[PDB]
């Protein structure tokens, strides 16, 4: 009932503690959220002295994170549409 | 079917009325063993979204 970063944290919290960068992804969500937002690999690599390639290990778990994990669990979707006009057009310029 | 050996016999009540003893010969023989198809299907069903 917050934003996904506290959500990601109590994923972080049911995953295992085994998992890289594990430290430095609860860092950036904790207070440099703003520069994963931006993207700005540079800013946020020089605040929390992230490695090269760590930030693509930390990536790579975020990706793993379920965001929006409510739109799973309302997997019912009936389908709307309507017929209105046809374009089969069989055998080309067919009256549809 | 197959022609299994048979014995017209009461053994400790596991015969009562129509009650059948099988051995574990013909289940290790891999007899009557039974084959079946389950099928599932899926469509799209485009929507206006």
């Amino acid at each position: 009932a917050k934003d996904l970063r506290d959500c990601l944290l109590i994923q972080l919290s049911q995953f295992a503690k085994e998992t890289p960068w594990l430290e430095e992804a609860r860092l950036i969500i904790s207070d440099h959220l703003d520069l994963l937002a931006n993207h700005d690999f540079r800013t946020l690599m020089r605040v929390t002295r992230l490695k090269e390639e760590v930030l693509k290990e930390a990536v790579n778990l975020i990706q793993s994170l379920d965001p929006r994990p409510g739109q799973s669990i309302q997997t019912s979707e009936p389908e709307y549409v309507i017929p209105d006009v046809l374009v089969r057009k069989v055998s080309g310029r067919w009256t549809v | 079917g197959q022609n299994m050996r048979v014995a017209f016999m009461p053994w400790n009540g596991y015969n009562f009325e129509d009650s059948i003893l099988v051995s574990e010969r013909v289940v290790q023989e891999d007899r009557f063993t039974t084959i079946h198809i389950q099928e599932l299907a899926c469509v799209s069903r485009d929507t206006k979204l």
